[PDB]
RNA sequence: AAAUUAUUUUAAUUAAAUUAAUAAAUAAUUAUUAAACUAAUUUUAUAUUAAUAUUAUGAAAAAUUUAAAAAUUAAUUUUUU
């Protein structure tokens, strides 16, 4: 937890701010909402087709220390 | 007491109760599964009183003003172990 | 608008009705099942309790006596230990697995003599329709 | 014989024959919704369905649309010429699964790419064979050459 | 189904069964009209 | 009642509850999805110990129709407690515990046990 | 009753929890000969850990019967999608060629799984425990595996449910599955780790005991 | 929210064998093997890009699992990345 | 096919050649019981010019 | 955010080519043209699939 | 919008005055009067016209003594299946055919059974011990019932003997094509 | 307790013997609602259920006008107020409902074109308030004995409680034998109307 | 306000809420283009979405509900190639 106490506080805010009109997980984050103004993921918006549909393994999914990114 | 007077419960353990539907609404498919659950919504009327049979003598009591402020003296001495006295009333 | 009576006839013809329906919920409340005995036949004569007005007794010119002709008819498998004499005999012709050949006396297969893709040459007609395109049954 | 019968005592389910009597257009949007999980839209048409439960609400609430009929298994191992010993879960084991509008899945979108995929999976099946024959013939050209210099 | 006992033995949907007062109900260790004649009918 | 137009957006998979219950089943916040039985143990002969342990109630939340009246022996309260128990104990396997149960301790009825 | 087998390192070893008659009866740990046929050994190991989510269907072996059991000469299963047995899917999402008969892959023997096929380029999901030497079943269906641990388990569940139209006399299934070794052992662990799951089934006090995800 | 003093039932024998009820979070979460499994933002594996050619084995095996006619190189072997002094560049 | 996204499988129409064409299923089908027949008599020489034949 | 691919710079017999598309993808629209090789609904993950195999088929 | 004159254009020769010297009311008319022709051919036409061959089998129902709402009836029962179109053929061009007809149904002649559902040949209720050379009994039970079949319709030249042909020879006909 | 969580109804043993759907009789426990009750503990028909009225209770005769009557409640007298509430929960239930309908009427008479049943009345008891009884006791009006009910709007029919005489049951319900049910007939189109 | 030119076709539907010195703007609908198969069941059955385009405030016969209504209003299922 220690660690990710700095890389959430030594992050510059801007990348912290909602950041696309696609929240990570595929949502449109429409206004209204005060909580969801807070994308720390970051999106890709043309990354990540051949997952789910293919048969393509979660393996390929998940970064370098193991966390899974999302599409 | 009062069914016009409810609660919202979230009970944290998402499994612990799928783990159970999966079951209870598997009994009940091959009919081995009893309608006396507590769960019943038609039933907790009389679930209740299958355990406390008075309940309805536990909270009409009305409590004399000695015993719900027990002895301040009782709480130096250490035998209660901490007077509440505006907790009074029982919501069942 | 609703101005003169409705014909007689129709409410004759909507009282068959209320009678139609007093007579599926007489079939929606029959037991989902029936126990019964592999030695006795399959249904002497073991209808529902449809005897209420019972017809077509001619067992021909009865439109039934096609079905309970075999059924009050003395039951071949007459037992669970009779059926598996009866139901090892069976094969699967087509069904994806393995199997063991010389099983039979001198059988030698089919699929692995004009391969799989190719179909005997069925003489297509009007009464004989055989499966047509059998490249669309793979899944 | 004025005995209950002896013997090991097999059960037999129904199977239902629904048609329709009722126009569905006349109807509710559930009542309608019903008739179409029972594979029953127009005035006339037939289909049968099975006697387990989740079916028998469905034809209930539908009862004034629909004119059922009741059969007992053995009554239609015989309504079909079948023989005693062969079951059902034998006989389904032999159509394929891709039986005519094979699914049903949740919009005409998704049957149409459940449609397109089958006959894809039509040009892979010839085209997983074109190759194998390269990759036979390509594995014997290895050998013929290997073994050349031996 | 009556390979995994899944049918029930009780005819009836639940909804249904609340609709219709022929299908009896299922009591089984208990009579239907609360006590039993416990009077001698005859 | 269900009005309104996000319970529209929402039961459909509509603008951003497009994933709408954002916390649906098959995620536990709890144990996430591992099971709680030790196998790190002293001696390995004593690792299948630990199997079989409960970890709700299993019994009581799920209102199965116990048939059994309180005064059966015990030994007819072993088709509940396997189903529950699969995976750690042979069905055939209890009924040699919940014998010796029977037999050496002075405890035979299911309203004894309780 | 004896099993020899043909043993080997750093190879995926892979388990299904068979259930039958609502008796678990164990665990059956498979190993997969990855050495000699790579694509085929991979598509039997995605379907058994729950790793390739969607393709066609659940692509999963959690709780899919035993289609067809046949005393003394099989044991087959799988067909993930329309599980009473008539079906072939691959994790890759169709059905792949078989890849080689040359040793060690087509030897169908007495303790060996082996992926089924309906036509001879045809490899799905469908394997079989070889429960006797078939030398009519080497040179057309390909050997994936072996079976190491638990063969009087599988040599059980032929026994109570088999029959010799293929047809089970009983209910039998795979109540659960997994990877408990090999190559991307851990690398799967990472997979499947976390609160929401891959897949979605009814808990594991039905698999185990009532019904066999029908 | 005052905590868990007033302790538990206030009971006490051999038999205390009958209990864990953990307060859920001492169950895997309180042991905090891994909640930031969800709350840990990613580093991602080398990413493909116009320029930057970096190949990742990941993606690699969806393409060595396949049954692909014209078989392709070893990992290993399609790699660009990795004795005067240890062996010069 | 004029549609794309509701209705395009008919842009993928397939016909495999082993439904719409019998003499040429055959003509698959004798080459491949040729590569049988020297597989077993070990022409190796043989078994190509009936790949290489069959490909063709 | 729906995306296409383009191979545009073969030459060969493409359909010896989207012929090795389609056991790579057997799901998304490949259609073949004159010049080049339309694969649809795959974005830039798709592209890093592709040039994973053109590295292993040796170009 | 096409008003498929050119198709209209020519047709004005047979309509009345005004509509065929002016054009713009000569097609109005036309594609009017063919507009609802062919919507009375659709939906009226039948219903009106499929009640004049009622009128008529009945009122040659009517002279035999019995009614339409008899003769409707009672042909279904003997599983007679004629239209009423061909029935009032039968009223006018071949009249004794038809009160033949007639006669048969207040006749108190059995009508022909329903047909019977397929049977279960009891052959697959044995199993046949497995030899090479033997056909299984439900073959040769199928076959017999098939040959004695194919002798039945047509007069042929296949094996021409009076009445019924032969049969246990002609089960037998591939003995013929062997060595 | 609180004032604003309030026992919806509370358990009473009646003194006197009121005739109304929440009454009692003598010596019978019933949870009638708070407000009702509340008015009986000071009007004397009623008072909770101590210990000690548990065996005896002084009920009420309208012969001398005062609380004489001593009704002991051993286990007999509890076989006697279940039998005897039992019923007049069943005329209690009937008279206080009122049992709706949905049926369809093409045409001008206001008739209903599939009348109703006998059937269709038991039928409509069991399903909106549950009463279970035998369809051979709902006699019906003059009017609609021929025909079944066959008219929207309100028709009432009666409902014949037979076995009410060793419950000592009169005055405390309005008909002893009988019971109004009370129908009523909301025509609807082919949309919500079955039949 | 009046018009807006090319038949033989090949996927469906209505909606009714925030606001208006009272309707060019928003939802919702419809539309163009495109999408991915999360437990629930039959071996049933399922138009769900994204992206853009969008000069709209009032729902037959019922079932009832406001109102002197003497209909308007709420209502909600229709709404023909």
């Amino acid at each position: 937890e220690i660690e990710a106490l700095l890389e959430f506080h030594a992050m510059r805010p801007e990348k912290l701010r909602v950041r696309a009109r696609h929240r990570p997980d595929g949502s449109v984050n429409m206004g209204d909402d005060p909580n969801f103004w807070a994308q720390a993921l970051p999106t890709r918006a043309m990354d990540g087709s051949m997952q789910r549909g293919l048969g393509w393994s979660r393996r390929t999914t998940m970064g370098a220390n193991g966390v899974p990114v999302v599409y | 007491i009062n069914p016009s007077y409810k609660w919202l419960d979230v009970e944290p353990d998402i499994q612990k109760v799928y783990r159970s539907r999966c079951m209870r609404a598997a009994l009940q498919a091959r009919g081995k599964a009893s309608m006396m659950v507590a769960g019943n919504v038609h039933y907790r009327a009389e679930l209740d009183h299958v355990t406390e049979p008075h309940w309805r003598e536990r909270v009409m009591r009305v409590p004399k003003a000695t015993e719900r402020f027990q002895d301040p003296n009782y709480f130096t001495r250490g035998l209660v172990p901490s007077l509440r006295p505006l907790s009074r009333y029982s919501y069942e | 608008e609703l101005l003169h009576p409705l014909p007689v006839w129709a409410r004759r013809q909507q009282w068959l009705k209320r009678d139609t329906v007093e007579m599926n919920e007489a079939i929606l409340r029959e037991p989902y099942y029936r126990i019964k005995t592999f030695a006795q036949p399959a249904a002497f004569v073991s209808p529902r309790v449809s005897e209420s007005a019972a017809h077509e007794p001619d067992t021909q010119q009865s439109s039934r006596y096609g079905v309970d002709r075999q059924l009050r008819g003395p039951r071949r498998a007459v037992s669970p230990e009779r059926l598996q004499e009866l139901r090892e005999q069976l094969q699967f012709v087509g069904s994806i697995g393995p199997k063991v050949p010389p099983a039979a006396g001198a059988g030698t297969a089919y699929q692995d003599e004009y391969g799989t893709r190719l179909r005997p040459r069925y003489p297509q007609s009007w009464d004989t329709v055989p499966p047509h395109q059998p490249s669309r049954s793979e899944i | 014989t004025t005995t209950i019968a002896a013997g090991p005592y097999r059960r037999v389910g129904n199977v239902f024959i629904v048609t329709c009597i009722d126009h569905p257009f006349k109807f509710s949007w559930e009542v309608n919704r019903m008739l179409r999980e029972l594979r029953l839209e127009f005035m006339g048409q037939t289909t049968v369905v099975p006697d387990i439960p989740p079916v028998r609400k469905r034809i209930w609430r539908v009862r004034h649309v629909v004119r059922v009929d009741q059969l007992d298994l053995d009554e239609a191992k015989a309504l079909i010429g079948i023989p005693e010993h062969i079951s059902f879960r034998d006989l389904a084991g032999q159509i394929p699964p891709t039986f005519g509008r094979g699914g049903s899945v949740a919009n005409p979108h998704m049957r149409s790419k459940m449609n397109f995929m089958r006959l894809r999976r039509m040009r892979l099946r010839d085209v997983m064979h074109r190759d194998q024959l390269e990759k036979r013939l390509l594995e014997e050209r290895h050998h013929a050459l290997q073994q050349q210099q031996q | 189904f009556e390979e995994e006992e899944l049918l029930p033995r009780i005819p009836g949907t639940p909804e249904q069964r609340s609709w219709d007062p022929e299908i009896p109900l299922f009591l089984e260790d208990v009579d239907e009209f609360g006590r039993p004649p416990r009077p001698v009918a005859g | 009642p269900r009005s309104g137009v996000e319970w529209h957006n929402r039961m459909r998979n509509r603008n951003h509850y497009r994933h709408w219950p954002w916390a649906r089943w098959t995620d536990d916040p709890v144990r996430f999805h591992q099971d709680s039985v030790c196998h790190r143990t002293v001696s390995a002969l004593s690792t299948v110990a630990n199997n079989g342990a409960p970890e709700w109630d299993y019994y009581a939340e799920v209102g199965q129709a116990y048939e059994t009246p309180s005064h059966f022996p015990l030994s007819y309260t072993a088709p509940f407690i396997y189903q529950y128990t699969a995976q750690c104990w042979s069905r055939e396997d209890l009924q040699s515990y919940l014998e010796r149960i029977e037999q050496s301790s002075g405890l035979r009825t299911i309203a004894d046990a309780a | 009753l004896y099993m020899p087998y043909t043993p080997v390192a750093t190879n995926p070893v892979v388990y299904f929890d068979i259930t039958a008659e609502g008796d678990a009866l164990g665990r059956v740990s498979v190993e997969l000969f990855r050495d000699v046929v790579p694509r085929t050994s991979e598509n039997f190991r995605s379907l058994c850990t729950g790793e390739r989510g969607y393709g066609q269907c659940l692509l999963y072996y959690k709780g899919t019967p035993f289609h067809r059991i046949i005393p003394g000469f099989v044991m087959q299963g799988g067909d993930i999608l329309t599980k009473d047995g008539r079906s072939n899917v691959s994790v890759f999402g169709y059905p792949f060629p078989d890849e080689s008969f040359e040793g060690k892959a087509g030897k169908h023997l007495p303790g060996t799984v082996g992926m089924a096929h309906s036509g001879p380029n045809q490899n799905g999901s469908q394997f079989f425990f070889n429960l006797g030497r078939n030398e009519q079943l080497d040179r057309k269906f390909v050997v994936v595996g072996q079976v190491l641990g638990g063969w009087e388990i599988v040599n059980q569940v032929v026994k109570l449910c088999g029959s010799r139209c293929g047809t089970p006399v009983s209910r039998a299934w795979i109540s659960d599955c997994g990877q408990s070794g090999g190559y991307m052992a851990e690398e799967t662990q990472e997979a499947l780790q976390g609160e929401r799951a891959q897949h979605v089934i009814p808990g594991k006090e039905v698999l185990d005991l009532i019904q066999p995800r029908y | 929210m005052a905590g868990h003093f007033n302790p538990t039932p206030q009971a006490n024998s051999l038999a205390a064998t009958h209990y864990a009820h953990t307060p859920e979070l001492r169950h895997m979460a309180d042991g905090a093997a891994m909640s930031l499994s969800g709350q840990r933002i990613p580093l991602l594996k080398p990413t493909l890009s116009k320029w930057s050619r970096q190949l990742r084995s990941d993606i690699y095996d969806e393409l060595l699992k396949l049954p692909l006619r014209y078989a392709l190189h070893d990992f290993r072997t399609l790699q660009a990345h990795i004795h005067a002094s240890s062996g010069l560049s | 096919g004029r549609r794309f996204n509701l209705n395009f499988e008919e842009k993928f129409v397939y016909f495999s050649p082993f439904d719409y064409d019998r003499v040429f299923a055959l003509a698959d089908q004798c080459l491949e019981r040729a590569e049988v027949f020297y597989q077993a008599r070990n022409d190796r020489a043989g078994v190509m010019r009936v790949l290489q034949q069959r490909k063709e | 955010p729906a995306f296409y691919m383009r191979i545009q710079n073969i030459e060969g017999d493409m359909f010896r080519f989207e012929e090795e598309l389609m056991k790579i993808f057997p799901t998304k629209k490949i259609f073949v043209r004159s010049h080049s090789v339309y694969v649809y609904n795959v974005n830039l993950d798709g592209r890093a699939v592709l040039h994973h195999w053109l590295l292993g088929l040796g170009f | 919008y096409y008003r498929a004159t050119a198709e209209l254009d020519r047709l004005r020769g047979m309509l009345r005055g005004r509509a065929r010297l002016e054009r713009k009311v000569g097609l109005k008319r036309i594609t009017f009067l063919m507009r609802t022709q062919t919507r009375y051919r659709v939906e009226q036409k039948a219903h009106w016209e499929r009640a004049i061959v009622r009128k008529n089998v009945d009122s040659a129902a009517h002279e035999h003594g019995s009614g339409w709402q008899h003769l409707r009836n009672d042909l279904a029962r003997q599983n007679l299946m004629l239209l009423p179109r061909t029935q009032q053929q039968l009223a006018q061009y071949e009249p004794l055919a038809f009160r033949a007809v007639m006669e048969l149904c207040a006749s108190r002649v059995a009508p022909p059974p329903p047909p019977m559902t397929a049977q279960v040949p009891e052959e697959a209720y044995a199993t046949r011990p497995e030899d090479p050379k033997v056909a299984h009994p439900a073959a040769r039970r199928q076959l017999e019932e098939c040959v004695e079949r194919m002798l039945c319709t047509g007069r042929s030249d296949v094996l021409q003997r009076e009445g019924p042909r032969t049969t246990q020879a002609w089960m037998d006909a591939w003995k013929e094509y062997d060595l | 307790m609180a004032p604003e969580l309030q026992l919806e109804y509370i358990p009473i043993i009646f003194t006197r013997t009121i005739l109304g759907p929440q009454g009692g009789f003598a010596g019978e426990e019933r949870l009638i609602k708070r407000e009702v009750a509340q008015k009986y503990m000071s009007e004397g028909n009623a008072v909770t259920p101590s210990a000690e009225f548990h065996q005896g209770v002084w009920c009420y005769n309208p012969d001398s006008e005062q609380y004489d009557r001593f009704v002991e409640r051993n286990a007999e007298f509890l076989d006697f107020a279940a039998r005897k509430r039992q019923w007049l929960d069943v005329y209690w239930r009937v008279n206080t409902g009122y049992l709706l309908f949905g049926r369809q009427s093409w045409g001008q008479g206001w008739l209903l074109n599939c009348p109703l049943r006998k059937k269709d009345i038991a039928q409509k008891l069991w399903e909106q308030y549950k009463v279970r009884v035998d369809p051979r006791l709902i006699e019906f009006r003059e009017k609609d004995r021929r025909t079944g009910i066959q008219d929207l709007g309100h028709n009432w029919c009666w409902l014949y409680l037979p076995g009410a005489e060793e419950l000592a049951i009169d005055r405390e319900v309005y008909d002893n034998k009988r019971v109004k049910v009370r129908m009523h007939i909301r025509k609807m189109s082919s949309y919500g109307a079955l039949y």
